[PDB]
């Protein structure tokens, strides 16, 4: 399963994800593909940040979804 | 970011709340710039500087990708800060958008900060526009 993540840039990020994953692992993904460590990393799905423990299929994020990537000030 | 705007509001859209004494930093900015009062309506944060002049300037509320409080220490009360969605465009300069930082500071000179994070907030969820 693919979703996207847009950054402030500009830049889309697209990630391989199953429902079950949790955002930490999520967020994981991401340092992997953009050097972006996961501790400055904000991940907002509806207008609402995402909650570490919980998982894709939780918040609902099914295929072809965007999340929006937001540093940490 | 922000484009020109008459102040009116269009035909569907509310007043939600108003503050005096906003002052609006760019990124992170310490001391430019401007100081007023903060309109919010269901469509539409608009600014408009203190004796006019002029302004006014106005961005969507579909423009805003999130926003939190900032603390000012031992001081009396927090800044919002709005992290905006970028533009585009449109090929030849560019340069690089990385080095440039991408969000906006509200401080609340004259308070009613909290009062106006909450509408902010609810507005944000609600997406009336």
């Amino acid at each position: 399963m693919q979703i996207f993540v847009k950054t402030l840039t500009g830049k889309t990020i697209t990630l391989e994800v199953e429902p079950s994953d949790t955002i930490e692992n999520v967020k994981a993904k991401i340092q992997d593909k953009e050097g972006i460590p996961p501790d400055q990393q904000r991940l907002i799905f509806a207008g609402k940040q995402l909650e570490d423990g919980r998982t894709l299929s939780d918040y609902n994020i099914q295929k072809e979804s965007t999340l929006h990537l937001v540093l940490r000030l | 970011r922000f484009v020109w705007t008459s102040g009116l509001l269009e035909i569907n859209e509310t007043l939600v709340i108003q503050q005096r004494g906003v002052r609006i930093y760019d990124g992170e900015e310490k001391i430019k710039f401007d100081a007023g009062t903060l309109l919010l309506s269901t469509h539409r944060l608009i600014w408009r500087d203190q004796k006019n002049h002029e302004c006014c300037m106005a961005i969507l509320l579909s423009q805003i990708v999130f926003i939190e409080e900032q603390a000012a220490g031992i001081g009396k009360s927090a800044k919002i800060v709005v992290h905006l969605h970028p533009a585009p465009p449109n090929k030849e300069p560019g340069p690089f958008q990385s080095s440039k930082n991408s969000y906006i500071k509200l401080s609340f000179k004259e308070h009613g900060q909290i009062e106006f994070y909450r509408r902010l907030s609810e507005e944000m969820t609600q997406r009336r526009w």
